[PDB]
């Protein structure tokens, strides 16, 4: 059959149901309970819908079916479209066509109701109490007028003959085919023209939108109103909730015949000419009858559901009972794939794993019936059941041959992310449990102790073509959201290739004159350790001086005998100062990055699987052990617990004296013991020195030990110091979820014996930290749900972009030390066609290139300041994205291809990380205050620096201080690049005259949060003003006045002698000098002192889009900007002259701060900073540059606090779903100050400036509304709102004629049909390249 | 001979993803009959076969075209 | 929770400042509750069930 | 009850203020719409939240300042309902001062 | 009205859990209500505010350590579903182990 792609759910015409179902039917016997034979005609029965059982019929004559398109006595003969099951349905013939009830209450009036009438006059006149008149004139009423009876009496009395009103809706029918679409619309369009009333204009604009719905559909709205109405099949009906019935002794068959029973008492007493309340009485109850059919006719709460209704509604069964998340969502049928214990497999090289036997016997069961076919050693299928029950030895070797060469996947239950899920290759283990590939538990993100993993059998050629090229744990190296390689050794690998390149001080074996170099060889036979000293043997090692070839060269190197045999694992030439180090977790990822990086993905596999294979036949050979001697005591350690109970004691002292509080006693306890702590660990660090020493004495470090705790905290692979602290030494503090601690802490360890108060209080650190686990799960699941169901319309569909401009990556780090480098943002993204030396006339790629480490290495040796990027967003592409921009695909080495799904990756992306961020970064003390000395605001690194937006201050002093808002610094590194972020303070006190520079030393600022820019820059004594009472009552020398609850602004005194600049209001202000005092320029005239990122719910106000709690209102086009500025009489802050008029004018309700002082002409896009800013704001002037600047960095500065590093691809991908919504200003072709599609727009404008017109549309601006609506922006029905109720969207998208056209990926989950993304959309390309080749 | 990694069969025809539908179209002439394999089996199934196939560089789209059109002429 | 004297201070509950709310829950062994409230004007009220 | 019967409610509420009050000036409609604010809402949960399951309200926010600080949840939903009916009350009231100087 | 399609929605599906994890006592059935409570709830406001508007639930809360503390008004009432669902399916869970032991012929 052909496959559905996009088609719209317009309405069904009477001629269509009349041609797909032909017949007559009366005297409805559907089915006798008695006999259950095939009765006559009736309806819904099985004398409709063809045959009952499969290839027969029993009609009396003609059971062949020869003909077509009859029927005769009581079967169905015509078939003609289909199979048995899926034909034509039936119909229905009323004498009264009744409207739809969708129509009529489309929750509330939405759809199918708005004819200049309101709903409760229309569904009066649809009782059994009113009616409309139609076809009138000539009188002082109208057609859309209301009547009652005697009205209609009245009406009809003075109207006298050619009377027309029918209580049905047939009057509706003649009402709308005598209503003119056309010019209906060109008066609406007129209303919408001349109208000025702001709730009238969303409302014009939904009737003259639903008009052209009607218009451009092609379709009459006549056909709403059910004349012919199609029947469903019986056996469509699912089982009743309650308990098992039949599908004849349904629910819904009751409802059936009485619309049913209805309809033929209506055309009864219609042959017997009825009189009218009879037949009124008659129609009334079939609306009724149909009313409840259809829905279940609820109008308010619905307060109880009559007993459990029976099919109230139809649209609870196409949304709840059948379900409309039928796919992928309950589960269904996992069919051949299953569960065990996941245990290690020292073996099977990465693209392997094991499989047990006797489930293994049963996973290829079909498969092994197929080969005892094929082979024909099973006759008939019950031998081969019998050879599988007998297990004989030739069903184990077509085992054997099935699990060859095929693939499997395994999959855990949480797979937060892509890799949870890995293919990988079958071998037979002996048992019941699953050995696995020891590296891949990182990736999977649980431990070996007992964790399942489901089996799933590829049953198709294509599906082992789908694991074996894309899902292998071989083809993904990298990580697919980081760059980080995401196969790392733990402390097995790492441990033996620690022991195995650890050096030592006089060992047997001395001047290795060696070749080979072989150094295995005498140490297998005899008087040779791999841990000797430094002996010169002749390492051979390829580099890469030639392009595309190997240099070979030539060297002896001092190194030990460990490092001699890994150089035997290193193929193809590696840097040899990579290995010339100590291995721990760093070194050796270190090493497999490099050898990824060079080799490429054939040989670091190979290099990571023999570098696993050495590691474990080392460490095997190790025998690390943990023993008593292992555990040191510091000898001083009792003396330093003695010094800090001897300092409490002073303490105690000073809580007998009476001059320090409890809180200042809390805090000195907690430096004290964390002092005391400091000071065990670093006499801990000492005391591992010279534990277990060979045969050598008199030497400065005294041959550093080899006992395995200190071998665990010098590799770093898992030990750390946070946990060999607490073994030996002093425990410290603990957690404890009231915020308090003891002030007498643990001043053993394990290694002594604790005291039973002191385990007591232990347990309280345990009960803390055991409740993070089963917390914020299901949060971290519902937004990974949101971000999928806001991002699942986004697929690769173009090769070529196609644009010159993006967005400018430029470096910025956090506050303090460098975090980030350019070099990490700059790999990836493909660049524009120009990057620019300091030299000019120098250019670096003609138009673009494939960013590698060649060109970051080009990047490194040379200056380079801001890098221009093709990027997302601009540059729109249609019904998809080219993502020629996307460069540099994670876990995989190649140019970006077409069809990659992107979106998906982006939600587990920002998933990935766990369940509650740990910033805590010491114990539960720590003495966290707000500033010791001072903020500490300068520069570190070298080059000259430069400040914007700042003044010239004229001050008494050297110093230049400055009085703005905003303050940067810019320095010099290479060529202009920054790479120092520091928050400079709103008017911070400067130290450095502006206007002069320098590097190195000479640090320019020194604030403090007590002081306040508002100085004077003229000499002369403080200007007089007025002390009165009632302004003194301010919070956070004596003040005067106050502007808030009335600092204003008055004129600079300029002279000594005689009374006489712009001061700001920041919100506080405190007098701090008398009115007549002699103060000089630059001194203290009146000081006091007056965003938020980080955290797992800031990620979900981020990717909200919410509005903050203080918004921004930014400024536009210059126009002349000042205090006051012609201010009301209420509601200050309206600027209302603007040179160049701009009727632009708002009005604040003077909660906000004051804007501006300097700036007398501002431009589009500067910054008011009110708090936080408001991110639509800057969308509507601005641009898209700022925002997703703003978007990206806030995500950056949230991933930071806790060390997770994810590229900016995927939020500039979320970034680019939710800019959808674009409101226009400029009238066009179809659309009148609404807000549509993106894509659309840019359809719209590209056919206005194709052929005819110059420019009409222009000037969008977008919507940065965030989950709610740009979720349901989808503008397919079958995602547009999945959750809602089905039958909404479906009147909706009915009358709107809206069209698929196939953009989505959860779309073809609901629906169910090959995706459009992976090897699915190149399934997709080839059917649309076969169309078109016929 | 266990295939790694098909990444040496993207060098010819560099998608990642028509690879699994060319491939698969070329075996299931292998699979169902009336067809000889043009390299002989290392004690494998078809799939290893058809990466092998495909990293030699031996069959695209226009000898699968071609072979379509002989087909459908012959018969 | 045994029937006697109970008391909380809600730590700034129902009015989000940070006043402490003393009360005197009566607890019997079977039958209705009574609780008292303090408001954030300094004045009293029963809760009853 | 959906949201269009609030919206009617509060329309005949101002009507209803408008010719009591007899207020001209857009300044002085402060004491009349607010309290069309304050008789509209129901005060039974299920009828407030039977408003939200159908069109003509929204979730977002004009002004973070009008919603009060809160632990529950019934408040600030409530205070939405109040914000939403204020904002159709604005325009609603300049269409009924055109009306109630165009009627009598 | 909506409340008993849901709570028709969850009995099914936890029957299902329990007939599919096959687990035989009180102690460990847990983690088929899990997926009773992570996956009959709906998913987006107009249900959330159209469920609760129905019979069945209520706003006060049976254990104090499921109520979440956020000030987003959505988390609190999926966890107000989740929890009242929990609450409402443990007995007819231990109901339908009772009728579990002896319903299939097998």
């Amino acid at each position: 059959t052909e496959e559905f792609d996009a088609i719209k759910i317009a309405l069904a015409s009477p001629d269509m149901i009349r041609s797909w179902s032909f017949g007559e039917v009366k005297k409805p016997e559907t089915i006798n309970y008695r006999t259950f034979k095939p009765e006559r005609d009736g309806l819904f029965c099985a004398r409709i819908f063809g045959p009952v059982k499969d290839y027969e019929c029993l009609c009396g004559k003609y059971k062949r079916l020869k003909h077509r398109g009859v029927i005769c006595e009581k079967c169905g003969v015509e078939v003609t479209q289909t199979k048995v099951r899926r034909e034509r349905m039936g119909h229905i013939e009323l004498a009264s066509p009744t409207a739809h009830i969708w129509f009529l209450k489309s929750l509330p009036s939405r759809i199918g109701l708005l004819l200049d009438m309101p709903l409760r006059d229309i569904e009066r006149v649809l009782y059994f109490e009113s009616y409309v008149v139609i076809e009138g004139g000539m009188t002082n009423l109208e057609r859309q007028q209301i009547l009652t009876e005697e009205q209609y009496l009245d009406a009809l009395e003075e109207f006298g003959d050619e009377f027309d009103a029918k209580m049905g809706a047939e009057a509706i029918q003649a009402l709308l085919k005598s209503m003119d679409l056309e010019q209906e619309c060109e008066q609406l369009r007129e209303e919408l023209n001349e109208t000025n009333s702001e709730t009238k204009r969303k409302k014009l604009t939904k009737r003259i939108k639903l008009l052209e719905a009607f218009v451009q559909s092609g379709n009459k709205p006549e056909w709403m109103i059910l004349t012919v109405l199609p029947v469903l099949p019986p056996d469509l009906r699912p089982l009743v909730p309650l308990d098992g019935g039949r599908f004849a002794t349904s629910d819904l068959n009751d409802l059936y015949r009485r619309v049913i029973n209805r309809n033929n008492r209506l055309k009864r007493l219609l042959d017997l000419a009825a009189p009218d309340i009879i037949v009124r009485n008659e129609k009334r109850m079939l609306q009724e009858a149909v009313d409840a059919l259809l829905d279940n006719g609820r109008r308010g709460r619905a307060i109880t559901g009559s007993n459990k209704r029976p099919l109230k509604s139809l649209a609870d069964m196409i949304k709840g009972k059948q379900g409309r998340f039928r796919q992928n969502l309950l589960g269904k049928r996992v069919d051949y794939s299953g569960r065990s214990v996941i245990t290690v497999g020292p073996y099977l090289r990465l693209h392997q794993c094991g499989l047990p036997k006797k489930m293994a016997l049963e996973l290829f069961k079909p498969f092994i019936y197929g080969k005892l076919e094929l082979r024909g050693l099973a006759t008939t299928i019950k031998a081969a059941k019998k050879m599988v029950e007998r297990e004989e030895a030739v069903v184990w070797d077509i085992l054997d041959e099935v699990i060859r060469e095929h693939p499997v996947l395994l999959n855990r239950a949480p797979t937060l992310h892509r890799l949870g899920i890995q293919a990988f290759e079958p071998v037979l283990i002996e048992g019941k449990a699953i050995q696995l590939h020891p590296l891949v538990c990182a990736a999977y993100n649980a431990d070996f102790d007992g964790d399942q993993m489901a089996v799933h059998v590829p049953l198709t050629l294509e599906a082992q073509l789908e694991a074996r090229a894309l899902m292998m744990s071989t083809n993904n190296i990298l990580s697919p959201a980081n760059g980080e390689p995401i196969i790392v050794p733990s402390q097995d690998v790492v441990l033996g290739l620690y022991y195995m390149t650890r050096d030592c001080v006089n060992a047997k074996g001395e001047g290795m004159v060696l070749t080979g170099p072989k150094e295995a060889e005498r140490l297998y036979r005899s008087g040779l350790a791999s841990l000797h000293a430094r002996v010169k043997v002749r390492i051979t090692e390829y580099e890469k001086d030639a392009n595309g070839e190997l240099v070979a060269k030539t060297s002896l190197k001092d190194t030990t005998v460990g490092r001699a045999i890994l150089w035997m694992i290193v193929p193809k030439g590696l840097p040899y100062s990579i290995v010339n180090q100590a291995l721990g977790k760093k070194a050796i990822s270190k090493m497999l990055n490099t050898c990824y990086r060079i080799l490429g993905l054939k040989p670091t596999v190979i290099f990571a699987d023999q570098i696993m294979y050495t590691g474990f036949a080392y460490a095997a050979r190790s025998g690390a052990s943990v023993g008593i001697d292992d555990m040191v005591i510091p000898e001083k350690k009792h003396e330093i617990i003695s010094e800090a109970e001897a300092e409490v004691a002073e303490i105690q002292e000073q809580f007998q004296s009476g001059l320090v509080t409890a809180g200042e006693r809390y805090n000195k306890v907690i430096d004290i013991w964390a002092a005391a702590n400091d000071r065990v660990s670093k006499a801990m660090m000492d005391n591992l020195q010279t534990e277990t020493v060979i045969n050598r004495d008199g030497q400065e470090e005294k041959q550093v030990s080899f006992n395995s705790i200190y071998m665990m905290a010098d590799s770093g692979a898992r030990g750390s110091a946070a946990q060999i602290r607490q073994l030996a030494g002093m425990r410290g503090l603990m957690a404890k979820p009231d915020g308090s601690i003891i002030e007498t802490p643990i001043t053993a360890n394990f290694r002594e014996g604790l005291n039973v108060l002191q385990y007591f209080i232990s347990t309280h650190g345990a009960r803390k930290g055991l409740a993070d686990t089963a917390l914020k799960t299901a949060n971290s699941g519902y937004l990974t749900r949101r971000l999928v169901d806001v991002a699942q319309d986004l697929v690769v569909t173009e090769d070529d972009c196609g644009t010159h401009e993006g967005i400018m990556m430029t470096p910025v780090i956090e506050g303090g030390d460098v975090k980030e480098p350019l070099r990490d943002r700059v790999l990836g993204r493909v660049t524009a066609e120009d990057v620019l030396k300091p030299g000019t006339a120098d250019i670096l790629v003609p138009r673009n290139t494939l960013l590698h480490e060649q060109w970051c290495d080009l990047l490194e040796e040379n200056s380079v300041d801001a890098v221009k990027v093709r990027s997302v967003v601009s540059c729109d592409t249609d019904f998809g994205v080219c993502a020629h921009c996307y460069g540099r695909d994670l876990a995989r080495g190649h140019i970006i291809n077409k069809g990659e799904a992107i979106g998906v990756i982006a939600a587990q992306s920002i998933g990935e990380p766990g369940t509650q961020l740990t910033m805590r970064t010491f114990h539960i003390g720590g003495a966290a205050s707000r500033a010791a000395a001072e903020s500490s605001i300068q520069v570190k690194n070298k080059g000259s620096i430069k400040l914007s937006n700042v003044k010239s201050v004229v001050n008494s002093s050297g110093k230049l201080v400055i009085t703005s808002r905003n303050t940067e610094l810019k320095l010099i590194d290479e060529f202009g690049r920054t790479k120092e972020s520091y928050k400079v303070p709103y008017g911070a006190v400067l130290a450095k005259g502006d206007g002069e520079q320098v590097a190195g030393g000479e640090t320019v600022a020194n604030w403090d949060p007590h002081t306040m820019p508002v100085i004077t820059e003229v000499s002369g004594f403080v200007r007089f003003t007025d002390m009165i009472d009632g302004q003194t009552i301010t919070r956070q020398s004596l003040v005067v006045l106050d502007s808030a609850e009335r600092r204003p602004a008055l004129k600079i005194v300029d002279a000594q002698g005689n009374d006489v600049a712009q001061y700001f209001l920041p919100g506080k202000a405190i007098v701090q000098l008398e009115d007549g005092v002699q103060i000089s320029s630059g001194d203290t005239l009146a000081r006091i002192p007056q965003d938020i990122t980080g955290g797992l719910p800031r990620v979900a106000d981020l990717f909200e889009a919410r509005r903050p709690k203080e918004p921004a209102i930014l400024a536009e086009i210059s126009g002349i900007v000042s205090f006051g500025k012609e201010t009301k009489g209420k509601r200050r802050l309206v600027i209302t002259p603007v040179d160049g008029s701009d009727p632009y004018e708002e009005m604040i309700p003077k909660w906000r701060q004051l804007n501006v002082f300097e700036g007398e002409r501002v431009e589009r896009g500067d910054v008011i900073s009110d708090g936080p800013e408001a991110p639509h704001d800057i969308l509507r002037l601005r641009g898209v540059h700022a925002v997703t600047r703003y978007i990206v960095n806030e995500v950056q500065d949230v991933y930071r606090l806790q060390g997770v590093k994810i590229n900016d691809k995927h939020i500039e991908v979320i970034v680019r779903q939710m800019l959808r919504k674009a409101t226009i200003v400029n009238a066009g072709s179809s659309d009148f100050l609404e807000g549509e599609q993106v894509e659309y727009s840019r359809v719209k404008i590209a056919n206005r400036e194709l052929e005819a017109n110059g420019k009409v549309g222009a000037t969008y601006s977008r919507d940065l509304l965030g989950i709610t609506k740009a979720s349901l922006a989808t503008e397919s029905f079958i995602s547009a709102a999945s959750f809602q109720e089905t039958t909404r969207v479906l009147t909706e998208a009915a009358v709107a004629g809206k069209r698929d056209e196939l953009r989505g990926l959860k779309e073809n989950v609901i629906v169910g049909r090959l995706i459009p993304a992976g090897t699915g959309y190149a399934y997709h390309q080839d059917r649309m390249r076969r169309r078109a080749a016929g | 001979m266990a295939r790694v990694t098909v990444q040496d069969a993207v060098e010819k025809i560099g998608n990642r993803f028509d690879l699994v539908l060319v491939a698969a179209r070329r075996a299931r002439q292998m699979q169902v009959g009336g067809k000889d394999p043009l390299v002989p089996e290392e004690n494998d199934k078809t799939t290893v076969i058809a990466l092998r196939e495909i990293e030699e560089g031996l069959i695209n789209n226009q000898i699968l075209d071609v072979r379509e059109r002989q087909e459908q002429q012959e018969q | 929770r045994s029937p006697g004297v109970f008391f909380d201070s809600d730590k700034g509950k129902t009015h989000s400042s940070g006043k402490v709310l003393y009360n005197a829950r009566i607890i019997p062994y079977r039958g209705s509750w009574l609780d008292f409230e303090f408001d954030p004007k300094d004045n009293l009220f029963v809760r009853i069930d | 009850m959906t949201y269009n019967n609030v919206f009617d409610h509060a329309y005949e509420m101002l009507k209803e203020n408008i010719r009591y009050d007899d207020i001209r000036d857009t300044d002085d409609l402060h004491d009349a719409i607010h309290m069309a604010a304050d008789n509209a809402v129901p005060h039974y949960y299920a009828d407030i939240f039977s408003v939200m399951a159908s069109e003509g309200i929204d979730l977002e926010f004009e002004d973070s300042g009008l919603m009060p600080d809160t632990k529950d949840v019934i408040r600030i939903l409530q205070a939405r309902i109040y914000e939403q009916l204020t904002i159709d009350l604005w325009e609603d009231a300049e269409d009924l001062l055109n009306e109630y100087l165009e009627e009598v």
